[PDB]
RNA sequence: GCAAGUCUGGUGCCAGCAGCCGCGGUAAUUCCAGCUCCAAUAGCGUAUGCUAACGUUGCUGCAGUUAAAAAGCUCGUAGUUGGAUCUC
RNA sequence: CCGGAGCGAAAGCGUUUGCCAAGAACGUUUUCAUUAAUCAAGAACGAAAGUCGGAGGUUCGAAGACGAUCAGAUACCGUCGUAGUUCCGACCGUAAACGAUGCCGACCCGCGAUCCGGCGGCGUUUGACCCGCCGGGCAGCGUUGCGGGAAACCACGAGUCUCUGGGCUCCGGGGGGAGUAUGGUUGCAAAGCUGAAACUUAAAGGAAUUGACGGAAGGGCACCACCAGGAGUG
């Protein structure tokens, strides 16, 4: 269980800080990965140049052609 | 409710599509001593099958009303059900001696 | 089966060390 | 009853010894350990007859507190107390279920055999567990002739006695019927009751014809 | 004939009955009909 | 081992109360327990109690009046100032109308209302309501 | 409960158990309010006076309903010690 | 094997009419046709067939389904039976040594109708385990 | 979900028991989990006790018995109809069938 | 159309022998007839269907769809009831649940936050209900805060007469069947929590069964 | 979900809608439009961070039999936590 | 013999006898007087399999050979059989290593058995047995559990947590990728410990209910089934 000692503020502060890295939402925003791999690099929008016009098909059970662009 | 208010035995009103795959809604409303087999099914319950055509198709109306037991009356049959044996009360004979 | 998937990974990373130790 | 006139006399304790009201089997409930005097050498627990008399009058006080005698329900499921509770109901004026207690008699209001008394009296808490459990769903108190190995799950006035045994149970129903009538204006308490305790004794069909 | 008759069948058809809006629409009933 | 004997005292009282008992025996006796049971008794939560004095820690047998809902301790025994006392009342007490928080101040072991009148803070022992 | 001006605002004051001081709830169907009649000192007959005792369902289901009434009778001098 | 409709109607006949029915199928069929209005003729014979079968049981003893006033009066008479002497009114009562100590603690331990019975040595009141 | 409180065996306060082998399949089954069946039957079945009695050279000779200790695994005991499945509440009865 | 009581409790309330409904709650008498409920509270008693949850039973030929009806009824001061009825048709399920919701109408004790002025506006203490996995804690609140709670339990708290509350639910509150029953359970403990103002010795009175025994 | 059309025409698992569940398989309340209606309003939608939602980081305040989970077990220092008792 | 019995920290432990050291419980009006509880990085022990060096090698038996079976059968079955299986020394430190439930302490239901120590009681048998009590231990039933929980179920608590706090260690954060890559470290090796990310996904899963199904068990019923047969049909 938890240590309720009056001098356990160091043990609690160190335990909570370590267990926060097992959180998927926390480890994603406090590491080099998931930001270096992010093509936008942490921006809202981005400009680009259209390369091709590819159409990806929708997954099941849908059936359509999604009009996409290779930018 | 009209049959229950005017009458004694229950009835059954089935107004929907019976056999279908999209209209397959039975919507059966059965209550009140409904007989389905045997010979007395003739003179104790009368069935009425009518049709109502609408914009989306045609619907059927199956109504099975059961008549109460009325002796020598046009309200119901003058014969009892075979599954009924009514016994009269014993004679109160206090004059024993 | 889960015990055979573990057996394949053991035999998979065992040959990975072979092709990695031979390049040094 | 803590007075002087409410003390059992010599003729009462002689009937308890003759019937076997003090014999309480071999097992003991932890709720009945205050009513037992001492265990014998053959495992039989002796029930204190003085404490039985105090719980008997305490039971008779609750019965007289019921204004309408019909509001008292006397249930006995075993054959040993069938005719005992019938004579008890006639001597006092209460209701009775001498046969088999139909489940839902106290709870299912639309049922034909529906009866809501004000005070339930059962013979054996274990054998009559269904009337006791059903009476818990309503506010029906309980007076039970509890043996040593008898649970007090829903017992409000436990009468320590030998509930099993024809002469034993028949005497308890006769003792309670007399004390309830003595507390009313029916018995003078000086002349012994005309009803004999043998009227409440269950007889096997083999001994009736003889 | 067929060796396994209890099968799917067509692409837009199935062995069991299925609706396009699960009862709702203008040609079938089966939608929310609780408080009527 | 047996640490915080005040917790084992109030846990025994809280349990025996829910079981419907009339008397509860506390194995270890302490002046902190007696000062705690006196505050509970001055407000009409427990009756009288005999401090059984053997030549050891001692035992206590407390009478129960059926008026107590739950009595417990605060294990870390934090230091409560006169400003932070209001925060502890909202979390521990079930209502602003009853319930008390027994504190330990320089003026002695007392409840939270008396600490407000004497204008002094300290450490928190527990609560009862 | 009062309204700080002498106005009792509780719509009904429930019965507390005579054995454990527990509030007998409105839906505690196992609860029992048994009356025990008082007898006369000289003749021991029923006069019209009785004593009321309320036992909640928990105490009654637990099995301590007869012991509580026994102790309550000894307190009110109903049964001998 | 009869059904519930004939089983039920056959028992009510005996409960209401008992001084008229007999042990012969043809005689019971006549009285059943006279008082009871049965639609079918075959069903009427089925009721009279089971009514006569219950007569052999009633003449042999009581039954749990039918309660006639000729067998209830016998039960009401034997229930009110009172012997000449009480079974509890004995001249000699044998009690053990432990129960004698209980009466001694009471305010009446000296009674002439008491025989102190000495229990036998050894405590073998339990059943062998296994 | 846990099907049995005793885990289908009889081991309380121990870590390992000696595994025995079954009779009709020779499978290593623990000693406490095995379904034992002590069969005590005469060497001569009832269909031949009369013929042996007529051919006996003695006057009063009681025929011997054949004490066989059988250990069945759970797989073979159920297949041989030695034990069967029971209701969820009828599984708790440990008394052997009379 | 006329009410014919079947229990002795209904005969007393029909012959004007029992004055207030509190006498029924005072002696823990079971209310088995729904006509006794609207006899005292029938003037101002407003129900509301919380949710019609269709349940299905897999059979040999298909699914037998049945419809529940969680009906919350109350007089908006001191009385609230909750009833669940699962029938085949939605119309008969709603009518059946209103009958059960009336039979389950319980008293609601209300207290004060700090000072005591006027009438009780919130719960007297912190009561907590429990049903399945969702538990709801009813905490007292100041005079003009209103019911600070989810839309589902707010209907029960408004129909009970509670004006102010600070609720904090935990568990699968998406299950309305257990969320409503847990909120109704938290209100059941308002008149079962012993407080210092209820420490006076209980003075007993003749029960309606005893006061009108011969009648 | 979430206040607001079993409306009309067009398309026919196409084009498109959809945060999520889904919708479109020739009679679509979900697509493309007309009409109508709803919400906020000189504002409003979207994208990415951040906070409350989240008692899904739990000191207050979470969990670890079977859903993710107590080291195979024991010893052992730092660390944490430690019976009663002195003027009432 | 052998048990829902004992012992051990676990793993584990069953022929007789002897030797060596150790241990729990009980008994005590003996002694010390807080010396304690739980414990990072450390350390001992640690089934089976496996590795190294010797001894040994009866049975069994990975691999392998062969004979069947089958559409195929390198499987299930059968006949032979290597490493192993046993012992000694030294490594590996892994299991469904499980009560899938850490350790210490307090309060908390009842009943009957069981093992050990102690105490008391009435006889029987030459200590054994019978009836109670106390402490400790492996468990069980009734709890329809005063309570807990999503149930199943739990009184070796999984009870005394919204009425939330006795002390402390380890440890979980949707499912996959993945116990993978890389780095460190240990090992003769096999591998152990430590251990991600890109990317992918709207479910995965727990308990219970109803139905369907079973080459699961029990109990029953018809020539649209069969046995015994009559007519055939193909
Ligand atoms: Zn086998």
């Amino acid at each position: 269980g938890k240590c309720r000692g009056l001098r356990t503020a160091r043990k609690l502060r160190n335990h909570r800080r370590e267990q926060k890295w097992h959180d998927k939402q926390y480890k994603k925003a406090h590491l080099g990965t998931a930001l270096k791999a992010n093509p936008f690099g942490g921006a809202s929008h981005a400009k680009g140049i259209v390369l091709e016009k590819v159409g990806v098909e929708a997954k099941q059970p849908n059936s359509a052609i999604r009009k996409c662009v290779r930018v | 409710r009209f049959i229950m208010e005017s009458g004694a035995k229950g009835c059954e009103v089935v107004v929907s599509g019976k056999l279908r795959g999209q209209r397959a809604k039975s919507m059966k409303f059965v209550d009140g001593l409904m007989i389905h087999s045997g010979d007395p099914v003739n003179y104790y319950v009368d069935t009425a099958v009518r049709h109502v055509l609408l914009r989306q198709g045609v619907l059927g109306i199956k109504v099975k009303i059961m008549l109460p037991w009325d002796p020598s009356g046009k309200i119901g049959p003058k014969k009892p059900l075979p599954d009924h044996v009514s016994i009269v009360e014993p004679k109160e004979e206090v004059l024993s001696t | 089966r889960a015990k055979w998937r573990k057996k394949r990974m053991r035999r998979l990373k065992r040959k990975r060390r072979k092709m990695r130790q031979r390049s040094k | 009853g803590g007075l002087d006139v409410l003390q059992m006399k010599e003729e009462d304790v002689l009937k308890f010894l003759a019937a076997g009201t003090h014999l309480g089997g071999t097992n003991l409930d932890f709720q009945m350990e205050q009513y037992v005097y001492k265990r014998k050498s053959d495992g039989v627990y002796i029930i204190n007859l003085k404490k039985t008399w105090e719980k008997l009058l305490l039971a008779a006080r609750a019965i007289v507190a019921i204004e309408n005698p019909a509001d008292v329900c006397v249930i006995s499921s075993r054959n040993t107390g069938q005719r005992a509770v019938l004579k008890f109901a006639s001597a006092t004026g209460s209701t009775t279920f001498a046969g088999r207690f139909t489940p839902g008699t106290f709870t299912n209001q639309i049922q034909a055999a529906f009866r809501e008394p004000r005070l339930l009296i059962v013979t054996d808490p274990r054998a009559d567990h269904q009337p006791l459990t059903e009476a818990s769903y309503v506010n029906i108190p309980t007076i039970a002739l509890c043996n040593t190995d008898s649970p007090l799950r829903y017992v409000d006035i436990a009468i320590p006695c030998n509930n099993k045994g024809p002469h034993s149970v028949g005497l308890m129903w006769w003792m309670l019927a007399r004390e309830v009538l003595r507390m009313r204006g029916t018995i003078s308490r000086e002349h012994p009751w005309e009803v004999m305790p043998d009227l409440y004794f269950y007889r096997d069909p083999e001994e009736i014809e003889k | 004939k067929r060796e396994f008759e209890r099968h799917s069948g067509s692409d837009r058809s199935s062995v069991r009955s299925e609706e396009k809006r699960s009862g709702s629409g203008s040609r079938n009933w089966g939608s929310v009909r609780d408080h009527m | 081992v047996r640490m915080n004997v005040l917790a084992d005292a109030l846990k025994s009282i809280n349990n025996a109360e829910k079981r419907g008992k009339r008397q509860v025996l506390l194995r270890p006796c302490s002046k902190v327990i007696v000062r705690f049971l006196t505050v509970m008794m001055k407000h009409g939560y427990i009756g009288e109690f005999e401090i059984i004095d053997d030549h050891r820690a001692g035992k206590i047998v407390v009478n129960l009046t059926g008026r107590l809902n739950k009595c417990g301790v605060i294990s870390p025994r934090f230091d409560v100032q006169l400003k932070d006392l209001e925060k502890w009342q909202n979390n521990l007490l079930p209502s602003r109308q009853f319930g008390f928080i027994v504190l330990t101040t320089s003026a002695g072991i007392m409840d939270h209302e008396e600490a407000r009148r004497k204008h002094t803070g300290g450490k928190i022992l527990g609560f009862f309501f | 409960m009062q309204n700080d001006a002498g106005e009792f605002v509780d719509l009904y004051v429930p019965r507390k158990c005579s054995a454990s001081n527990r509030i007998i709830g409105a839906k505690d169907h196992a609860s029992i309010q048994i009356n025990i009649a008082e007898v006369d000192r000289v003749t021991g007959r029923f006069n019209g006076q009785f004593k009321t005792y309320a036992i909640c369902g928990a105490i009654r289901r637990m099995g301590e309903a007869d012991d509580s009434l026994l102790r309550l009778a000894k307190t009110d001098s109903i049964v001998a010690k | 094997v009869r059904t519930k409709t004939v089983k039920k109607a056959a028992r009510v006949i005996i409960e209401k009419y008992y001084t008229r029915l007999g042990n012969d199928f043809h005689t019971n069929k006549r009285v059943c046709e006279e008082i009871a209005i049965i639609p079918s003729k075959k069903l009427r014979n089925k009721i009279a067939g089971y009514v006569t079968h219950l007569m052999k049981r009633i003449q042999r003893g009581p039954v749990r389904g039918i309660s006639i006033k000729l067998q209830e009066e016998e039960r009401e008479r034997r229930d009110n039976y009172v012997p000449e002497v009480s079974a509890l009114d004995q001249e000699i009562i044998e009690v053990d040594t432990d129960t004698k100590e209980m009466l001694k603690l009471l305010d009446f331990g000296s009674l002439s109708n008491l025989q102190v019975t000495q229990p036998p040595v050894g405590m073998n009141f339990k059943t062998p385990r296994g | 979900t846990k099907k049995r409180r005793n885990n289908g065996r009889a081991k309380k306060g121990r870590g390992h028991v000696q595994p025995i082998r079954c009779t009709n399949c020779a499978r290593c089954v623990p000693k406490d989990k095995a379904i034992k069946k002590f069969v005590i039957r005469n060497i001569v079945e009832a269909a031949a006790v009369r013929d042996i009695s007529e051919a006996s050279v003695f006057d009063s000779y009681v025929l011997p018995k054949l004490y066989v200790k059988l250990h069945y695994c759970v797989s073979c005991a159920i297949h041989s109809k030695v034990v069967r499945n029971r209701s969820r509440e009828a599984r708790k009865d440990r008394t052997p069938p009379p | 159309k006329e009410w014919v009581p079947v229990t002795k409790l209904g005969r007393l309330v029909k012959d004007m022998k029992i004055k207030s409904l509190e006498e029924i709650y005072l002696y823990s008498l079971p209310i088995k007839e729904s006509e006794i409920i609207d006899f005292f509270l029938g003037s101002a008693l407003k129900d509301e269907v919380l949710k019609i949850m269709p349940v299905q039973k897999q059979t040999r030929a298909g699914q037998r769809t049945r419809f529940k009806a969680f009906v919350a009824i109350g007089d908006y001061n001191g009385h609230v009831g909750l009833g669940v009825k699962c029938s085949k048709e939605v119309a008969t399920a709603i009518r059946g649940a209103i009958i059960l919701a009336k039979l389950s109408i319980i008293p609601v004790r209300r207290g004060y936050w700090g000072n005591k002025i006027g009438k009780p506006h919130t719960v007297p203490c912190k009561v907590t209900g429990r049903c399945g996995s969702v538990l709801v804690r009813l905490i007292p609140a100041p005079r003009g805060t209103g019911i600070v709670s989810a839309p589902v339990p707010k209907k029960l708290l408004m129909m009970a007469g509670i004006d102010d509350c600070y609720t904090s639910a935990r568990g699968c509150t998406a299950t309305l069947g257990n969320f409503a029953k847990a909120t109704f359970d938290a209100i059941s403990k308002t008149y079962s929590y012993l407080t210092p103002d209820l420490w006076k010795e209980t003075v007993f009175t003749k029960s309606p069964y005893q006061e009108f025994t011969d009648h």
